[PDB]
Protein backbone atom coordinates (compact mmCIF):
# COMPACT_ATOMS: atom_id res chain seq x y z
CA UNK A 1 0.00 0.00 0.00
CA UNK A 2 3.06 2.26 -0.39
CA UNK A 3 2.07 5.47 -1.87
CA UNK A 4 4.62 5.60 -4.86
CA UNK A 5 4.12 2.02 -5.44
CA UNK A 6 0.45 2.19 -5.80
CA UNK A 7 0.52 6.36 -7.71
CA UNK A 8 2.62 4.39 -10.16
CA UNK A 9 0.19 1.63 -10.88
CA UNK A 10 -2.43 4.06 -11.41
CA UNK A 11 0.13 6.26 -13.72
CA UNK A 12 1.18 3.18 -16.10
CA UNK A 13 -2.95 2.86 -17.33
CA UNK A 14 -4.92 5.52 -17.69
CA UNK A 15 -7.74 5.31 -14.91
CA UNK A 16 -10.55 7.41 -14.57
CA UNK A 17 -10.56 9.02 -11.19
CA UNK A 18 -13.20 7.00 -9.38
CA UNK A 19 -11.41 4.18 -10.58
CA UNK A 20 -8.03 5.10 -8.70
CA UNK A 21 -10.01 5.87 -5.67
CA UNK A 22 -12.05 2.66 -6.07
CA UNK A 23 -8.76 0.81 -5.83
CA UNK A 24 -6.56 2.75 -3.24
CA UNK A 25 -9.08 1.59 -1.05
CA UNK A 26 -8.36 -2.40 -2.31
CA UNK A 27 -4.72 -1.74 -2.14
CA UNK A 28 -4.15 -1.10 1.25
CA UNK A 29 -6.45 -2.71 4.13
CA UNK A 30 -5.53 -0.67 7.16
CA UNK A 31 -6.26 3.09 5.60
CA UNK A 32 -6.02 5.25 8.93
CA UNK A 33 -7.91 8.01 7.29
CA UNK A 34 -5.15 9.09 5.01
CA UNK A 35 -3.03 10.74 7.81
CA UNK A 36 -0.08 8.64 8.21
CA UNK A 37 0.03 8.40 4.42
CA UNK A 38 -0.06 12.04 3.88
CA UNK A 39 -1.28 11.22 0.35
CA UNK A 40 -1.93 14.71 -0.79
CA UNK A 41 1.72 15.21 -0.17
CA UNK A 42 2.33 12.61 -2.01
CA UNK A 43 0.67 13.13 -4.91
CA UNK A 44 2.07 16.79 -5.16
CA UNK A 45 5.91 15.00 -4.95
CA UNK A 46 5.12 13.43 -8.34
CA UNK A 47 2.89 16.43 -9.70
CA UNK A 48 6.95 18.79 -9.19
CA UNK A 49 8.79 16.22 -10.98
CA UNK A 50 8.04 17.44 -14.86
CA UNK A 51 8.57 20.82 -16.14
CA UNK A 52 4.99 21.44 -16.71
CA UNK A 53 2.24 19.44 -13.89
CA UNK A 54 0.71 16.85 -15.11
CA UNK A 55 -3.59 17.06 -15.29
CA UNK A 56 -4.21 13.57 -13.84
CA UNK A 57 -2.48 14.58 -11.11
CA UNK A 58 -4.07 18.20 -10.26
CA UNK A 59 -7.17 15.83 -10.90
CA UNK A 60 -6.80 13.12 -8.20
CA UNK A 61 -5.98 16.12 -5.70
CA UNK A 62 -9.09 18.12 -6.57
CA UNK A 63 -11.31 14.25 -6.32
CA UNK A 64 -9.21 14.01 -2.59
CA UNK A 65 -10.70 18.16 -2.11
CA UNK A 66 -13.85 16.83 -2.88
CA UNK A 67 -14.49 14.52 -0.37
CA UNK A 68 -14.50 15.85 3.00
CA UNK A 69 -12.62 13.38 5.26
CA UNK A 70 -9.42 14.69 3.54
CA UNK A 71 -8.40 18.11 5.86
CA UNK A 72 -7.83 21.06 4.00
CA UNK A 73 -4.90 21.73 6.32
CA UNK A 74 -3.11 19.37 5.11
CA UNK A 75 -2.46 20.13 1.54
CA UNK A 76 -2.50 23.65 2.58
CA UNK A 77 0.66 22.61 4.62
CA UNK A 78 1.77 20.28 1.97
CA UNK A 79 1.65 23.67 -0.73
CA UNK A 80 3.20 26.09 1.43
CA UNK A 81 6.45 23.20 2.28
CA UNK A 82 7.10 23.28 -1.92
CA UNK A 83 8.05 26.72 -2.53
CA UNK A 84 11.24 27.11 -4.53
CA UNK A 85 9.69 29.39 -7.48
CA UNK A 86 11.37 27.06 -10.08
CA UNK A 87 8.98 27.97 -12.81
CA UNK A 88 5.22 29.48 -13.70
CA UNK A 89 3.87 26.86 -14.70
CA UNK A 90 3.57 24.78 -11.34
CA UNK A 91 3.00 28.32 -9.35
CA UNK A 92 0.04 28.68 -11.85
CA UNK A 93 -1.39 25.11 -11.14
CA UNK A 94 -0.78 25.83 -7.60
CA UNK A 95 -3.04 29.03 -7.59
CA UNK A 96 -5.78 27.27 -9.36
CA UNK A 97 -5.73 24.71 -7.04
CA UNK A 98 -5.61 27.24 -3.70
CA UNK A 99 -8.34 29.40 -5.70
CA UNK A 100 -10.89 26.17 -6.15
CA UNK A 101 -11.27 25.34 -2.37
CA UNK A 102 -10.88 28.59 -0.66
CA UNK A 103 -13.73 30.73 0.70
CA UNK A 104 -14.85 28.04 3.01
CA UNK A 105 -12.31 26.27 5.21
CA UNK A 106 -14.78 24.50 6.59
CA UNK A 107 -13.24 21.92 9.28
CA UNK A 108 -15.84 19.34 10.94
CA UNK A 109 -14.17 17.40 13.42
CA UNK A 110 -12.00 17.24 17.01
CA UNK A 111 -10.88 20.90 18.62
CA UNK A 112 -7.46 19.86 18.35
CA UNK A 113 -7.67 19.56 14.35
CA UNK A 114 -9.28 22.72 14.71
CA UNK A 115 -6.27 23.98 16.23
CA UNK A 116 -4.05 22.63 13.69
CA UNK A 117 -6.13 23.93 11.17
CA UNK A 118 -4.98 27.80 12.53
CA UNK A 119 -1.32 27.12 12.50
CA UNK A 120 -1.80 25.76 9.43
CA UNK A 121 -3.59 28.74 7.59
CA UNK B 1 -87.25 -6.20 22.84
CA UNK B 2 -89.81 -9.02 22.76
CA UNK B 3 -90.79 -9.88 26.33
CA UNK B 4 -88.80 -7.15 28.02
CA UNK B 5 -90.86 -3.87 27.10
CA UNK B 6 -92.14 -3.15 30.15
CA UNK B 7 -88.73 -3.08 31.81
CA UNK B 8 -87.64 -0.72 28.97
CA UNK B 9 -90.39 1.31 29.61
CA UNK B 10 -89.86 1.76 33.60
CA UNK B 11 -86.22 2.20 32.95
CA UNK B 12 -86.84 5.66 30.65
CA UNK B 13 -89.41 7.01 32.88
CA UNK B 14 -87.19 6.89 35.92
CA UNK B 15 -83.69 7.83 34.44
CA UNK B 16 -81.82 10.75 34.97
CA UNK B 17 -83.42 10.88 38.63
CA UNK B 18 -81.39 11.99 41.73
CA UNK B 19 -82.57 8.94 43.51
CA UNK B 20 -82.42 6.04 40.81
CA UNK B 21 -79.66 4.56 42.84
CA UNK B 22 -81.50 4.01 45.86
CA UNK B 23 -84.50 3.19 44.31
CA UNK B 24 -82.97 0.15 42.10
CA UNK B 25 -80.98 -0.86 45.53
CA UNK B 26 -83.75 -0.79 48.00
CA UNK B 27 -85.83 -3.29 45.31
CA UNK B 28 -82.84 -5.06 44.23
CA UNK B 29 -80.71 -5.96 47.30
CA UNK B 30 -82.48 -8.35 49.63
CA UNK B 31 -83.60 -11.10 47.08
CA UNK B 32 -80.31 -11.24 45.34
CA UNK B 33 -78.22 -11.14 48.72
CA UNK B 34 -80.51 -14.02 50.04
CA UNK B 35 -80.46 -16.13 46.77
CA UNK B 36 -76.69 -16.10 46.51
CA UNK B 37 -75.24 -15.04 49.57
CA UNK B 38 -71.91 -12.14 50.21
CA UNK B 39 -71.01 -10.67 47.31
CA UNK B 40 -67.36 -11.35 45.81
CA UNK B 41 -64.55 -10.86 47.91
CA UNK B 42 -35.27 14.12 22.61
CA UNK B 43 -34.98 11.20 20.10
CA UNK B 44 -37.71 9.69 19.07
CA UNK B 45 -37.53 5.20 19.61
CA UNK B 46 -38.82 5.40 15.57
CA UNK B 47 -35.81 6.79 14.51
CA UNK B 48 -33.26 4.95 16.74
CA UNK B 49 -35.34 1.38 16.34
CA UNK B 50 -34.52 2.38 12.17
CA UNK B 51 -31.07 3.36 12.63
CA UNK B 52 -30.52 -0.07 14.64
CA UNK B 53 -31.61 -1.60 11.72
CA UNK B 54 -30.13 -0.61 8.65
CA UNK B 55 -27.52 -2.09 6.57
CA UNK B 56 -24.40 -1.68 7.67
CA UNK B 57 -22.69 0.07 4.82
CA UNK B 58 -24.28 2.99 7.01
CA UNK B 59 -22.83 4.43 10.09
CA UNK B 60 -25.37 7.72 10.83
CA UNK B 61 -25.26 9.86 13.35
CA UNK B 62 -26.27 13.16 14.93
CA UNK B 63 -24.98 16.04 13.12
CA UNK B 64 -22.13 18.18 14.92
CA UNK B 65 -23.86 21.30 14.23
CA UNK B 66 -27.17 22.89 14.26
CA UNK B 67 -29.82 22.28 17.37
CA UNK B 68 -30.50 18.80 19.36
CA UNK B 69 -32.87 17.15 21.64
CA UNK B 70 -35.77 17.82 19.74
CA UNK B 71 -38.84 16.92 17.41
CA UNK B 72 -36.42 17.94 14.51
CA UNK B 73 -33.11 16.49 14.57
CA UNK B 74 -30.20 16.59 11.93
CA UNK B 75 -28.45 13.58 10.58
CA UNK B 76 -25.20 13.52 9.12
CA UNK B 77 -24.56 10.68 6.27
CA UNK B 78 -21.47 8.57 5.59
CA UNK B 79 -20.86 5.56 2.61
CA UNK B 80 -18.76 2.48 3.12
CA UNK B 81 -18.98 0.57 0.56
CA UNK B 82 -16.01 -1.40 -0.95
CA UNK B 83 -17.76 -1.55 -4.50
CA UNK B 84 -18.48 2.74 -4.58
CA UNK B 85 -16.33 5.74 -4.91
CA UNK B 86 -17.07 8.54 -2.02
CA UNK B 87 -19.52 11.14 -2.31
CA UNK B 88 -21.15 14.35 -0.51
CA UNK B 89 -22.51 13.26 2.85
CA UNK B 90 -25.89 13.54 2.22
CA UNK B 91 -26.99 14.75 5.52
CA UNK B 92 -31.04 15.12 6.09
CA UNK B 93 -33.57 16.55 8.30
CA UNK B 94 -36.27 14.64 10.40
CA UNK B 95 -39.16 16.88 11.56
CA UNK B 96 -41.57 16.24 14.49
CA UNK B 97 -43.44 13.29 14.74
CA UNK B 98 -41.78 11.28 11.98
CA UNK B 99 -44.33 8.85 11.03
CA UNK B 100 -47.45 9.54 8.97
CA UNK B 101 -45.23 12.29 7.33
CA UNK B 102 -41.85 12.63 4.98
CA UNK B 103 -38.76 13.65 5.69
CA UNK B 104 -36.85 16.45 3.43
CA UNK B 105 -33.08 16.47 2.14
CA UNK B 106 -31.10 19.77 2.23
CA UNK B 107 -29.78 20.08 -1.39
CA UNK B 108 -26.00 21.74 -1.63
CA UNK B 109 -25.55 22.16 -5.46
CA UNK B 110 -21.71 23.22 -5.41
CA UNK B 111 -20.62 20.59 -3.24
CA UNK B 112 -21.77 18.45 -6.29
CA UNK B 113 -20.47 20.78 -8.86
CA UNK B 114 -17.43 21.12 -10.62
CA UNK B 115 -17.06 17.14 -11.59
CA UNK B 116 -19.16 15.48 -14.44
CA UNK B 117 -19.16 12.37 -12.29
CA UNK B 118 -20.51 14.60 -9.30
CA UNK B 119 -23.47 16.51 -11.51
CA UNK B 120 -24.67 13.12 -13.10
CA UNK B 121 -25.07 11.80 -9.64
CA UNK B 122 -26.70 14.50 -8.78
CA UNK B 123 -29.20 14.10 -11.90
CA UNK B 124 -29.89 11.01 -11.44
CA UNK B 125 -30.54 11.83 -7.37
CA UNK B 126 -32.83 14.75 -8.39
CA UNK B 127 -34.76 12.32 -10.76
CA UNK B 128 -35.06 9.58 -8.01
CA UNK B 129 -36.05 11.78 -5.63
CA UNK B 130 -38.93 12.89 -8.19
CA UNK B 131 -39.52 9.16 -8.94
CA UNK B 132 -40.18 8.32 -4.80
CA UNK B 133 -44.10 8.56 -3.71
CA UNK B 134 -45.03 10.03 -0.27
CA UNK B 135 -45.16 9.30 2.92
CA UNK B 136 -41.55 7.82 2.52
CA UNK B 137 -38.75 6.59 4.73
CA UNK B 138 -34.93 7.50 5.17
CA UNK B 139 -33.97 4.01 4.71
CA UNK B 140 -35.61 4.35 1.41
CA UNK B 141 -33.78 7.54 0.48
CA UNK B 142 -30.36 6.26 2.02
CA UNK B 143 -30.82 3.04 -0.51
CA UNK B 144 -31.69 5.16 -3.39
CA UNK B 145 -28.53 7.32 -2.58
CA UNK B 146 -26.63 3.66 -2.84
CA UNK B 147 -28.36 2.68 -6.06
CA UNK B 148 -27.86 6.58 -7.82
CA UNK B 149 -24.40 5.90 -6.74
CA UNK B 150 -23.88 2.53 -8.55
CA UNK B 151 -26.07 3.34 -11.41
CA UNK B 152 -24.06 6.55 -11.93
CA UNK B 153 -20.90 4.54 -11.49
CA UNK B 154 -22.35 2.12 -14.16
CA UNK B 155 -22.96 4.90 -16.54
CA UNK B 156 -19.75 6.07 -16.13
CA UNK B 157 -17.57 2.90 -17.09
Amino acid sequence: VNLKQAILQAWKERWSDYQWAINMKKFFPKGATWDILNLADALLEQAMIGPSPNPLILSYLKYAISSQMVSYSSVLTAISKFDDFSRDLCVQALLDIMDMFCDRLSCHGKAEECIGLCRAL
Amino acid sequence: QYLCQPLLDAVLANIRSPVFNHSLYRTFVPAMTAIHGPPITSIPSVLQGEVARLDPKFLVNLDPSHCSNNGTVHLICKLDDKDLPSVPPLELSVPADYPAQSPLWIDRQWQYDANPFLQSVHRCMTSRLLQLPDKHSVTALLNTWAQSVHQACLSAA
